[PDB]
């Protein structure tokens, strides 16, 4: 129920506004920033703001605030759903998120903008759709809008029917500092970049533990992931009566599902890490790294990121695979492997001087993540078993995916 | 040849499922 | 070597305050590989972008050594870098300064005269309790020097030891005799100031130190006559730094001595009409000299244009004039107060004048010109000003009140109905320290109880979320129970107090959420009073003790765990320990 | 400038115009007051140009209040282009009038609104939809009498499954600025064709689709079984708001629910892997979805039992993040998982929040005095937070301890020797008076109490009226308990808040204390230093009645705000 | 720009 | 004496920074930030005097850049002003037509030439000349 969404920037001036209801006035925006000023500088700053019996809710983006006031106590998920759609249909349109373009294509964003939303209820959400229908460089509204098939455009030809996916992995790994992992869980992510003539509906069909079970099948490799979320063009009667995935697939690249369970398996680097520090003398780094992956799989551009010292200098690094360089603008030295294969054991060893100098006040233990992606990599075990792709005209396609493994959230509790 | 994992073909559907 | 115009640019070249903090960090690492290394050829540039980081808001505890370092130099640049290190990021409390002693102390011989200058400067900015004491003889060594340009410095040095070490100040007694004859003006200050300064500290010098009064009296007339002069010549007043040193020493000279007034009292004369103020320094000079007269022992004509001046002042448009005219009236509120009486109308317009400091100046004024003839007079002007005033001073206004109500108040039922009037309208207004001082004088008042149990009633009863209201109230109540309700033992005719609101209004204000365990004890311990004091409302209060007894409050349930024992165990003797307090100014 | 643009704005070119109503439109956009140029830009107001027309109409809408008066002269334009073929027009033309705050204006768009009430085009439906929502906004007594409640409601029974989601919505927010008279209540046919309509609601549709089962009260077990199987599907929607309103309607139905019937089993199941791919959300619907599982926990708690390590703050959780993290692993506390809750707080006790630093130690006091298991686990805590040397640890271990001992102190005497000498320095009144509170309740386990009080006794008379108060319950319970060595010390504490004490509330305490020691000492042990009974400690969880109330209100701001939601609105 | 003119414009 | 004395921008930038009295870092970036929010948040007819602390907070700024002082209150308020106005007189006699982008440039001859005119929050120079002709004299040693 946000009165009015306007875009903001880092100087507290406004790119651009526009009403949906009028019941704010626009000059509550200039009240915004003292208040969120006030707010960092007291620990109260909050994404939904309050200003008065007026609250509004802003989200930082990459260059500007996207404060959004409001007056009743409207849908805030629905205020937030509408911003993030808004965000990536900006992203779509201007390949920049910054003032360069927020003041270049003011003309396309004010239609933009009203075909959004309206009274506050947002109606536009297709990013292909607003480009058939608003574009910076008009005809009537398309028809897929209006009808049922809003996420497969009609009439689309193409010369080949392609369609590129991407197995993406997630490994996130809460390791403590005692050693024992807490929050270990990996997500997948099912985005296939379908680029054919037409809007096929596909027939997703993969090695699930659930659909093995429900077949007789339960007795191979299944992937049973805790928390699996269909896209927009994925059709959930299907899903729900039996685990049917048929939908029809969008003109581009998109996520159709997002698998998302907890990890029981070892991980895939076992990293230790030693804290020589003297008392304002010197600084041990015995950081050992271990490769708990299969020898078959390497991981290409590893970055493991070990924190030095805030006020530490002149560090000498002793190690034997991978280059390590201290960034002062990261105050951390980053163990950056071009390929690392696996079981492959890295072990370095840092020094460096420290300021005689005590420092006034503690700056805390950031965690320890690496930045791994070995791609190839199928650690869940999970195999898709068929992509239906059915057309009414009827054409062969032939559908391409790859799997990729990539480090997410394993952060090591520092010491 | 591409990071992360070439691409590989799919089926159409499981075929040992009828 | 990176120099500092290259850093401010790449400074003012970075939009956000992330990318600036990077580019900081990683400039100061830079500093720190290059102190590490011992580098000593580019460290005036190191030296300048750690200061630029420092004063932009960047941690420097390590580049705490280069700068040691660098002041034990010999280059002349080097030297000023280590200088500027030790006043900026050196401080008694770093602790840092302490190693800085002996190259002070080295550097105190030093033949160059920027360099004895410096350190000179540096010491007097960054004085310490141990630091002068070792550098308490060094000190008196050069204020015998001749140097005209050093001799401003030896008398900063003294000054600063003598306001940081008020004990040292006997060794200068010497130093400074006979040299009220300096030709420069700088030294002429200096030593003014020192004398000013040792007078102020101990008053044992204010004799040997009041008998260079005809000298400072001829210097000034000298002074006045020479008004132009291309050195110290600013807006038309030459040596107007000087003239106020004179101003000042005149009125804190002889500040309660005839002989010295009476000396001065010619020069205060000419003073008062010779100069114009018309610029700044002239009205600022002006300023100076009523105060000066204001503060000594002036004549009535003295007095007199004093008095005039500042009505004159107090009509001038200018904002900072407004602010000098009432600061002066202020610092002459008990000196001629009298006469300061024919600025009443001035001193209320200026409560409505739309400059904060303004407005501050005149609610002070009308404070301190409240006497007890004009106090009821002016009581309805304080309360529309603290009813439709600014929240920072809405407390001000109303602890002024009640400071002027218990001071000169004309009556006690005035009084009594003035702090309950500023009660009721000040609400978080008013100071929870107010609240002892309230209630002690609630204590002393034993003639008015009736009418004042009896409004403390009314207005418990409307609101309870002002805290120091409610605790007045509460306190007015456990006081005088037994006198706001009169026959309230049984039922009888419908009256104020029937002997159960006001058990119902404590139980409301204890279980209410507006309760900051202050104004809950005070409530718990005016029901346990009324036990004794109040005989209608009784073997009620037992039940609501006892379970009040298992409150989350340590305080709070021990409380009431002990009223419930004293209710169930010591019921016999509970008028035995409910006895009124005494009353004590 | 303002001459020179008013002078191209009166020429006959198109490229002239489109740039004098571009340069008009960024000095408006960079801030620049252009309604008085308002009624220059009314006569260049029909134009063949679409992107013309746009721009005219949003200045027509942003110079509108600004100048009533001026917008008189709009009504025959946007009449004219009410007719216009063009769908994208249409719609543009409904949403410029229903947009501009004139009151005289809406009145003669009333025959536009009933012309365009029955559009074809499902924009076209929307965009009447959403004019006659704005209309009755504006003036209720005018859509009332333009009887737009009857298109409304045969607006959901229709095609054009968006723009009767568009409708639905529309009535809600009539019916919910409504008095409630005249609801627009539907059968449980209605309710069905908006299920079927359901599956092809879009993401905006499929939340206004769930909107309006939020009102609806189900009466039966079957109608209840149906809705929830519905809404099953709904929570394989990557929509987060979808989710939450899916959730949310859920939960409203599982009211109804009975607990012996398998579908509330089944539906709570379903339920945590939504949860828990909600709270993977994104920083600003991370606090969103933190504020209604704390409202769902205190419903459903045995929903989320095995949900405890997602409720661990990330290291790149915001601090609201980590506050509500922190806040739901507090309520979702339980002797299960006390080891790691006790190691989160210890993990979470090492970070350079000093904020979320005191929230860490509340939370850790908190979940030791809930449950008594980990009793000697929350003291073990406490003593190695004290033992840190942390100013601010210090004082919230003083705090704690001091807690646990007036809630579990029958086997916390072991902790006063090593309490006793902790560095009680401090001069923080929380701490200060916790720590003399706990010396004066247990005056038995330490020998040095009185030499310890000595040194606080120096300001009794200016440390505090909380302070003062507890010192000298500290000192009566010590001269109750051993006033061999007390004797004096009680003495000089009458004294000091007796005649030096100004306070009214202190100065009746220690007049109390000094008139029981004189009357009988004995009956002052069984009086003042006798055994308290439990500590009734205040519960965190909502009111029945208001849990139920904010069940319905399920995303709505009040969720956040933890407020009703006539308490947040003016 | 206001920071390139002087601060007393003498 | 003047307690601190420090040069600030009116966006809040401070371009100078001098202060007498030796306070804990934290407190004096407290004290300022204070000090930069009354002076941000007062009209231009206020006075140009704050009785902020206990401590005369005069304001006054000639251009972009604002000044503030605090001192105790002992002396006259206009003494101040003529001090400000002196020294702002005798850093653009030194500098020429000075400038805000200027004043960043020459941070450390700013603070040298403040340190040789006033020491410890007192007047040390009550000369313009004599204070120009040392300050060129210094420079030129190098």
């Amino acid at each position: 129920s946000a009165s009015a969404v306007y875009v903001l920037d880092l100087k507290g001036k406004v790119l651009i506004c526009r009403n949906y209801r009028g019941d704010v006035d626009m000059s509550e925006v200039e009240h915004f920033m003292p208040i969120l000023m006030e707010k960092e500088e007291e620990g109260m700053l909050s994404p939904i703001l309050a200003h008065g019996g007026v609250r509004f809710m802003w989200i930082k983006h990459n260059n500007l605030y996207l404060v959004a006031t409001s007056k009743k106590n409207a849908c805030v998920s629905l205020v937030f759903s509408f911003l993030y759609k808004v965000v990536q249909v900006f992203s779509e349109y201007f390949k920049e998120l910054e003032e360069e373009s927020i003041r270049d294509n003011f003309v396309i964003i004010y239609e933009l903008l009203d075909e959004l939303m309206d009274f506050g209820y947002p109606q536009t959400t297709d990013s292909k759709i607003l480009q058939e229908y608003i574009t910076q460089e008009a005809p009537r509204p398309p028809a897929t809008v209006t009808n049922a098939v809003s996420w497969r455009s009609e009439g689309i030809k193409y010369r080949k029917n392609e369609v590129f996916l991407d197995v993406i992995e997630a490994v996130n790994l809460l390791v403590s500092a005692n050693g024992n992992v807490l929050r270990s869980e990996i997500v997948g992510s099912i985005k296939m970049r379908v680029f054919l003539s037409g809007m096929p509906e596909l027939r997703l069909g993969l090695n699930d533990k659930v659909l093995f079970d429900n077949t007789g099948r339960g007795k191979s490799k299944s992937v049973e992931l805790e928390d699996v979320k269909f896209h927009q063009c994925v059709r959930l009667s299907r899903f729900e009566n039996d685990r049917t995935i048929s939908f029809i697939p969008p003109d581009g690249e998109f996520e159709l599902m997002s698998y998302r369970l907890n990890t029981h398996v070892k991980p895939l680097i076992w990293i230790e890490s030693v804290i020589e520090k003297h008392s304002h003398s010197r600084i041990e780094y015995m950081v050992k790294a271990k490769s708990q992956f299969k020898r078959r799989s390497t991981a290409n551009n590893v970055e493991i990121h070990i924190p030095v010292p805030n006020d530490a200098d002149s560090p000498k690094f002793k190690t034997t695979v991978g280059s390590v360089k201290w960034v002062p603008e990261n105050s951390e030295i980053v163990w950056s492997v071009k390929s690392f294969p696996g079981g492959k054991e890295y072990l370095m060893r840092a020094h460096f001087g420290l300021p005689s100098v005590e420092a006034e006040d503690k700056e805390g233990k950031p965690p320890i993540s690496v930045k791994f992606e070995i791609p190839y990599f199928t650690t869940s075990g999970i195999q898709v078993r068929y992509l239906k792709i059915i057309e009414k005209s009827g054409y062969q396609a032939l559908p391409w995916v790859r799997y990729i493994t990539q480090n997410g959230d394993y952060q090591l509790r520092t010491q | 040849d591409r990071k992360g994992g070439s691409y590989s073909q799919a089926a159409g559907s499981d075929s040992a499922q009828s | 070597p990176i120099r500092l115009r290259e850093l401010i640019r790449t400074i003012r070249t970075a939009r956000t305050q992330a990318e600036e903090r990077e580019m900081i960090q990683k400039e100061c690492a830079a500093i720190r590989s290059s102190f590490r290394e011992e580098d000593n050829t580019y460290r005036c540039r190191n030296v300048a972008k750690l200061l630029y980081m420092h004063m932009l808001g960047y941690p420097a505890h390590f580049g705490q050594l280069e700068c040691l370092k660098l002041i034990a130099s010999q280059k002349f640049t080097d030297k000023r870098i280590g200088y500027l290190g030790a006043m900026l990021l050196l401080d008694e409390r770093q602790d840092v300064h302490l190693l800085m002693t002996n190259c002070i102390k080295n550097d105190l011989n030093h033949s160059t005269q920027f360099v004895q200058g410096l350190a000179l400067c540096t010491l007097g900015c960054m004085g310490s309790s141990e630091m002068c004491r070792d550098l308490a003889g060094e000190v008196e060594k050069l204020l015998k020097t001749s140097n005209s340009y050093l001799r401003k410095k030896a008398a900063l040095c003294a000054v600063h030891v003598i306001r940081k070490v008020p004990e040292l100040m006997e060794m200068f007694l010497p130093a400074t005799k006979n040299l009220l004859n300096e030709k420069n003006h700088g030294v002429l200050h200096t030593s003014v100031v020192l004398l000013t300064e040792m007078c102020e500290r101990s008053p044992d010098m204010l004799a040997h130190f009041r008998k260079l009064v005809p000298q400072l009296v001829r210097i000034l007339k000298n002074l006045i006559m020479s008004g132009y002069s291309p050195e110290h010549d600013v807006s038309g007043i030459s040596d107007p730094f000087l003239q106020v040193r004179i101003l000042r020493l005149l009125r804190i000279l002889g500040r309660n001595d005839d002989d010295s007034s009476e000396a001065m009292n010619d020069i205060l004369a000419q003073v008062a009409t010779n100069t114009e103020t018309s610029k700044n320094v002239g009205n600022a000079i002006l300023y100076e000299t009523v105060l000066t007269i204001m503060d000594i022992k002036s004549e009535s004509g003295l007095r007199v244009l004093a008095i005039n001046i500042l009505g004159r002042f107090l009509l001038n448009n200018d904002k900072n004039i407004r602010y000098v005219a009432l600061t002066s009236l202020l610092k002459t509120v008990q000196t001629d107060h009298n006469a300061v009486q024919r600025h009443r109308s001035t001193i209320v317009d200026c409560l409505k004048d739309l400059d904060v400091s303004i407005k501050r100046r005149a609610m002070e004024l009308s404070f301190a010109l409240v006497n007890g003839n004009n106090i009821r007079g002016m009581m309805k002007e304080l309360l529309y000003f603290l009813d439709s005033c600014e929240p920072e001073f809405k407390a001000d206004c109303a602890s002024g009140i009640f400071l002027a109500a218990e001071k000169y108040a004309p009556s006690k039922r005035w009084h009594i109905d003035t702090i309950m009037r500023v009660l009721t309208t000040a609400g978080s207004y008013v100071r929870d320290d107010a609240v002892p001082n309230l209630i002690q004088l609630i204590t002393n008042s034993v003639e008015m109880h009736a009418y004042t149990v009896q409004r403390l009633y009314k207005a418990i009863l409307g609101d309870y979320s002002q805290q120091p209201l409610v605790q007045v109230a509460a306190w007015c109540i456990g006081e005088y129970g037994d006198l706001l309700v009169s026959g309230q033992c049984e039922e009888e005719e419908p009256i104020q107090v029937t002997e159960d609101e006001v058990l119902d209004i404590l139980e409301s204000v204890l279980i209410s959420n507006m309760s900051t365990s202050v104004t809950r004890g005070y409530a718990l311990t005016a029901i346990m009073k009324l036990s004794t004091r109040f005989t209608c409302t009784v073997n009620r209060i037992k039940k609501v003790v006892s379970i009040y007894g298992s409150s989350i409050d340590v305080e709070l349930q021990q409380r009431a765990v002990e009223y419930n024992a004293l209710f169930k165990k010591y019921d016999h003797m509970r008028s035995a320990l409910l006895e009124r307090m005494p009353v004590m100014e | 400038e303002i001459f020179e643009l008013k002078a191209e704005l009166n020429s006959d070119k198109k490229e002239k115009k489109k740039e004098a109503v571009k340069k008009v439109i960024a000095s408006m956009t960079v801030g620049k007051d252009v309604s008085a140029l308002f009624p220059d830009v009314v006569n260049c107001m029909q134009t063949d140009n679409l992107e013309l027309k746009k721009l005219v109409y949003l200045y027509l809408m942003n110079y509108a209040k600004s100048q009533p008066d001026m917008a008189i002269m709009a009504v025959n334009t946007f009449v004219k282009d009410c007719e216009d073929p063009n769908p994208l027009i249409r719609a543009l033309a409904v949403r410029t009038m229903g947009c501009i705050r004139v009151d005289k204006i809406t009145e003669y768009l009333c025959e536009p609104l009933r012309k365009c009430l029955k559009d074809e085009d499902p924009y076209v439906r929307k965009t009447a939809a959403v004019c006659v929502a704005k209309l009755h906004d504006i003036n209720a007594q005018l859509v009332e009498d333009q009887g737009f409640l009857d298109t409304l409601k045969d607006l959901i029974s229709d095609s054009n499954p968006m723009v009767v989601a568009n409708a639905v919505a529309a009535l809600s927010e009539i019916a919910e600025s409504h008095p409630s008279s005249n609801l627009l209540d539907l059968n449980p046919q209605s309710i069905n064709k908006l299920l079927t309509a359901l599956n092809e609601c879009t993401e905006w549709g499929q939340i206004f689709i769930l909107d309006c089962l939020a009102n609806y009260m189900p009466k039966d077990d079957r109608e209840a079984q149906s809705i929830c199987e519905r809404v099953t599907p709904r929570l394989s929607h990557a929509n987060s708001a979808v989710v939450l309103s899916a959730v949310k309607v859920l939960m409203k139905f599982m009211e109804m629910l009975s607990k012996d019937l398998d579908y509330y089993g089944t539906l709570l199941k379903k339920l945590a892997p939504p949860l828990v791919t909600l709270l993977s959300a994104e920083p600003e619907l991370q606090y969103v979805a933190l504020r209604n599982i704390n409202l769902i926990v205190q419903k459903r708690p045995e929903i989320l039992k095995h949900e405890m390590k997602v409720f661990f703050v990330k290291y790149n959780d915001p601090i609201y993040v980590k506050l509500e993290k922190l806040d739901i692993m507090i309520r979702l506390a339980s002797q299960a998982n006390i080891a790691q809750v006790l190691a989160e707080l210890r993990e979470y006790a090492t970070e350079v929040d000093v904020d979320f630093v005191r929230k860490a130690v509340r939370a850790i006091g908190r979940c030791a005095i809930k449950v008594e298991q980990s009793a000697e686990r929350c003291v073990s805590t406490l003593l190695d937070l004290i033992q840190t040397k942390v100013n601010y640890v210090v004082q919230e271990a003083i705090v704690v301890i001091k807690d646990i001992f007036r809630k579990y102190p029958n086997k916390y005497e072991s902790v006063i020797a090593t309490l006793c000498e902790n560095l009680d320095s401090l001069d923080e009144p929380e701490a200060r008076a916790a720590m003399i509170w706990i010396v004066g309740e247990y005056a038995e386990r330490i020998d040095n109490a009185d030499e310890l009080l000595e040194s606080f006794l120096e300001g009794f008379h200016d440390k505090s009226t909380q302070v003062q108060l507890q010192l000298l319950t500290a000192i009566v319970k010590l001269f109750l308990k051993k006033p061999t060595e007390t004797q004096e010390l009680v003495q000089q504490v009458l004294s000091l808040a007796t005649q030096d004490s100004d306070n009214p509330d202190l100065r009746d305490r220690g007049y109390i204390y000094w008139r029981l020691l004189s009357t009988d000492p004995v009956a002052a042990k069984e009086v003042v230093l006798a055994e308290k009974p439990l500590i009734s400690e205040e519960t965190d969880l909502i009111e029945p009645t208001l849990l139920d109330e904010l069940i319905c209100y399920i995303g709505t701001l009040a969720s956040v705000y933890h407020k009703p939601p006539s308490a947040f609105v003016e | 720009k206001g920071e390139n003119t002087s601060l007393l414009h003498p | 004496m003047i307690h601190f004395i420090l040069l600030f921008s009116r966006q809040g930038k401070l371009r100078l920074q001098k202060w007498y009295i030796t306070l804990p870092d934290k407190e004096r970036k407290k004290i300022t930030r204070e000090i930069v929010q009354i002076i941000l948040s007062r009209g231009h007819r206020t006075s140009s005097f704050v009785d902020w602390k206990e401590l005369k907070l005069v304001y006054k700024r000639y251009a972009s850049l604002y000044f503030c002082c605090a001192i105790e209150n002992q002396d006259n308020e206009l003494l101040t002003l003529e001090i400000v106005h002196r020294y702002v007189e005798l850093l653009d006699k030194y500098f020429g037509n000075v400038c805000e982008l200027d004043i960043i440039f020459n941070f450390e001859k700013a603070y040298f030439i403040l340190d040789e005119f006033i020491i410890g929050g007192e007047i040390q120079e009550t000369s313009k000349k004599i204070a120009v002709k040392a300050i060129e004299d210094s420079d030129m040693l190098q």
